[PDB]
């Protein structure tokens, strides 16, 4: 059942297509049901509807990393050099999903706020991910013999996950302490929140599209020297 | 069948917030194409150099 | 091949190393005298700003301190302990990040009551920021030691080493800045207290590991 | 049933294959030089023997289990020197075996460096001294020792012709007695060659 | 020959093959949002204190690559650049410096909009700076060039602590830091702008010989 | 009248004086090695002549003239290799070349550098090459320059018996168009001595 050779490249190409081809057409209804069909608040006038181009880009913020400690988990303990390159596939994704949401969340702010920036614990939180994200990239484009990057980013990547909780939980109570109160209610509107689904699962379709596509990549990387890549 | 909105981009596009919501939508559409075209560029790039690795 | 005989050996060879075991002091040093005249001398306001630059300085004294944790021992003597003396390793990192507390931490804690007075931080400020250095530090060497674990393989670099460890002591800057500023309307601190104790516990129970591991990863 | 033995150890550095299928059973008393031709230094077959290095392919069974479960009693059972010296290079030569020694010292170190033949560079720091002399302090290590399996990488380094025959004169007896002695020279062993087991990276 | 040429070497050396320049760019980030966390979100507090930080991470980031300057080449490439290139050793200086500016410099310039909105400064308040980021930079360069020559022997840190390159470019700083005073009480700063280009002007002259001297005598 | 005319020259490195009175002048056509001992002012003593360093007395006299002097027409007629290879590490070979190429030809220099030996290493980094293939490349800009004063530093360090054979053979031809060539290596030259001019550092 998992006897995994050097064929992830033919087997992760049967899947680009399919995963793609559907990884819009659900992200135009995320996009095309909302945008245009979902009416709006009260209190922000037509300014509610960037949530589908930040909640996703916030919930699979850390989605993305938290399945890189499982990545990271199985190539460890287990010791498996491909999955381990999975953490160095996806990561570029989570950063890229990650400054998607602080420059959503800058935007959203403008209308209430006044001002561009102001620290606020579910942006600074994400400032702080972004951060991890960009170390766990660096770290990675060091190391100039392979297979000792990717070991690296694993053990990396899991203190980061060890660290992340306490780092978070003490970020919402460091804005309490400071400003003392919640921006934005907790409330979704009910006949707002199936096109939020719609575009969560848009987002995570397209995730998995770009994650197989690089790791599709880094597999020839670093197994250029075999007469495998003879093709 | 029918919209949210009323009409066109005298309608549509303009909510009175319109700067934010564009700006936010083309400033999350920018990078996602940029990743899919950077790692289908390197996917190109990798068989280029192992074609000129064959000399 | 003993832990304490670790410890001595560490201290000795640390002393020797002298010119740059007290530079991170002398950064120190300059920085918090560079801040008073970087903003302005007004006593509200360097009063309101120095329990943040005080902990922003000795993070970055800390980070000076942490690049020859593992880098002189590199090229000659970062082995001899792994096929050596059958302690485990998670013992050996302990032993090498405690003896590094105490070549930098200590000497960071002894000036305090200098600061104090140069910065105007009253005896209660005084114990504060003792109490919160003496339980500060070690979480600083602890934290930091899977970072210098990682970048020793490099060798080529050191501000990697930054972006790997300062993000990951957020919530120490967090807490004791907080706890800084709770005591300059004096109202009693113990709570702050009890968290960073929390945290130093755990980082000092899981790190030695991580740092282990490390040291295995980067040795290959 | 005898100590450590190889299985089908395999190893790339991404560019060529060092050894494919690694296979080798040591018993007591053996005395072993790694004679394969240098594609590159022989110095990596050393540190996966040792345990440093996880092995590409295959493991190394120690008395008959892995390294990463037994890594207390085997490493007490070691002994490892590179081209690296590995003395801190800011002590002096006594401070830095007294270290590696489990009791009874300042008694014994002092003679065992003399008989190296540093004697009057006691109380010396080490950076003080001549690299031909730095290797003396690593090599000094051995008559203080009681490893069992010895892992010499590249003894004869800067070692002069008056202390080979006393290094190959103490090991002449360490092997026949109970040791285990991996040797990794260019130059060649002024002992008989009748009784060395040559094994080449295949 | 082509001083051109010298300056497409060190671009590609930087540039196109180790990407590194974004490292001190991620950390100079880390420097920024480092002391709001400790000081609060409080916003007007931040629009006085902005300039300090600012430029001790400049000059920090810009020490870090003094070392790149010469130091990484002094084993191998330190006399072929003096030996052949028969054009004057100031101008084969020049490009390098160059480079560092190139550096060290314009991602600075490039994420100053950045940086101005995390902290909270108003957009005069980063017109005026766009113009001493880009006036002062190279300058602290062209003055910390000289001192470099065989300063630091073999080790990394050691004498990097003050030596005799960081006193001199304490008087820059005594102009920038409070030029943008005149930014935070909203008045032009006129006068003390129109002394910076012409520290420029007597350090973009003068200085490549004093670089061109001391290198030439370290290596005698 | 005459190129390099270093005459009277002293050197007093740490506590011993490596030279005194060294005042040799050099003709056309003229190659020349230094013997001497490892330890000696071997490195110093090209350093003096290339005016990198000063002498502690004495001076060099190009062409009849100070070598600080001029200093302009000197650097494009100079051609020197010291042990370690002035190659940045990071780039490949061939814009290496065009570099210290002064056309940038991008086509000579692929001529040059597969008389060298690299044919097909035109575009893997230094790094990832091998060591000796390193110090090829740094000596490979012969058949590129023109410069009639060669001074090569240990030329022969880790390069082949043919790599050797290759380079002096091409060494040859310089001698009698303008070449003036001094060398210092530990390897004796294969060809006759005849044509050798020997100076012994005293």
């Amino acid at each position: 059942q998992l006897a995994i050779p050097p064929r992830l490249y033919q087997i992760c190409g049967w899947f680009i297509p399919w995963l793609a081809i559907a990884s819009v057409v659900v992200l135009t209804v995320g996009w095309i049901w909302g945008f245009g069909f979902a009416p709006a608040d009260y209190q922000q006038g037509n300014s509610y509807r960037i949530i589908y181009l930040h909640v996703p880009a916030a919930i699979w913020s850390m989605g993305i990393y938290a399945s890189m400690a499982v990545a990271a988990f199985i190539g460890l303990v287990w010791q498996m050099k491909m999955a381990n390159l999975a953490v160095a596939a996806m990561a570029p994704i989570g950063a890229v999903f990650t400054f998607i949401a602080l420059v959503t969340g800058s935007a959203w702010g403008k209308p209430m706020w006044g001002t561009w920036w102001v620290w606020d614990a579910r942006l600074t939180s994400e400032l702080v991910l972004l951060f991890l994200y960009v170390g766990v990239i660096a770290l990675w484009h060091a190391f100039d013999d392979r297979r000792l990057a990717g070991r690296a980013a694993g053990i990396l990547v899991l203190i980061g996950v060890v660290n992340l909780p306490i780092i978070h939980y003490s970020v919402e109570w460091w804005n309490t302490l400071h400003q003392g109160s919640t921006r934005m209610q907790q409330s979704i509107d009910p006949a707002m929140r199936s096109p939020l689904r719609w575009s969560i699962f848009g987002f995570l379709l397209l995730s998995a599209t770009l994650t197989l596509m690089r790791m599709r990549n880094l597999i020839l990387l670093m197994e250029k020297r075999r007469p495998w890549v003879s093709e | 069948m029918t919209p949210a909105f009323a009409s066109w981009n005298e309608f549509f596009a303009m909510g009175g917030y319109a700067f934010f919501v564009w700006l936010a939508v083309v400033m999350t559409v920018i990078p996602l194409v940029v990743l899919v075209v950077h790692s289908v560029m390197q996917h190109r790039a990798i068989l280029r150099g192992v074609a000129q690795q064959r000399a | 091949m003993m832990f304490w005989r670790i410890f001595r050996l560490e201290l000795r060879v640390a002393f020797r190393h002298s010119a740059e075991i007290a530079n991170p002091l002398w950064f120190f040093l300059i920085v918090i005298t560079l801040f008073p005249l970087s903003i302005g001398p007004e006593p509200q306001l360097l009063a309101r700003i120095a329990p943040g630059i005080i902990w922003v300085a000795a993070l970055l004294s800390s980070l000076l301190a942490l690049e020859r944790l593992f880098r002189d021992d590199l090229q000659d003597g970062s082995l001899e302990q792994l096929m050596l003396l059958p302690l485990p390793l998670p013992a050996v990192v302990l032993a090498k990040v405690m003896a590094h507390w105490m070549v930098t931490g200590l000497p960071l804690l002894i000036l305090s009551p200098l600061v104090a007075m140069l910065l105007g931080m009253d005896v209660y400020g005084w114990q504060v920021m003792a109490l919160t250095l003496l339980l500060g530090t070690p979480t600083l060497g602890f934290l930091g030691a899977p970072g210098v674990a990682l970048t020793v393989g490099l060798k080529r670099g050191g501000v990697l080493l930054s972006i790997l460890v300062l993000p990951l002591t957020i919530p120490l800057l967090i807490f004791a800045t907080a706890a800084m500023d709770a005591a300059s309307m004096h109202l009693p601190v113990d709570g702050y207290l009890a968290i960073l104790g929390a945290l130093l516990a755990g980082t000092a129970t899981l790190s030695p590991f991580a740092t282990a591991a490390a040291l295995r990863i980067s040795i290959q | 049933m005898g100590m450590l033995e190889a299985r089908e150890l395999l190893c790339e550095r991404d560019e060529r294959t060092l050894f494919s299928g690694l296979s080798f059973t040591l018993n007591a008393g053996e005395w072993v030089q790694i004679t394969g031709s240098n594609g590159a230094g022989k110095t990596t077959l050393l540190r996966l023997l040792t345990g440093l290095s996880r092995p590409d392919a295959g493991e190394v069974l120690w008395q008959g289990q892995p390294l990463h479960q037994v890594r207390d009693s085997y490493h007490q059972n070691l002994l490892w020197i590179g081209h690296q010296p590995g003395i801190k290079t800011r002590l002096t030569a006594l401070e830095n075996l007294h270290f590696y020694h489990r009791d009874g010292d300042t008694a014994q170190c002092l003679e065992a460096l003399a008989q190296a033949g540093l004697a009057g560079f006691e109380d010396i720091p080490v950076n003080q001294l001549s690299a031909g002399q730095q290797r003396r302090v690593a090599l000094a290590r051995l008559w203080l020792t009681r490893a069992t399996l010895w892992i010499l990488d590249e003894p004869f380094t800067a070692i002069d012709v008056n202390g080979v025959d006393r290094l190959t004169q103490r090991m002449a007896q360490h092997t026949e007695q109970g040791g285990i002695v991996i040797l990794t020279t260019h130059q060649p062993l002024n002992v008989a060659e009748s009784k060395i087991r040559r094994i080449s990276l295949t």
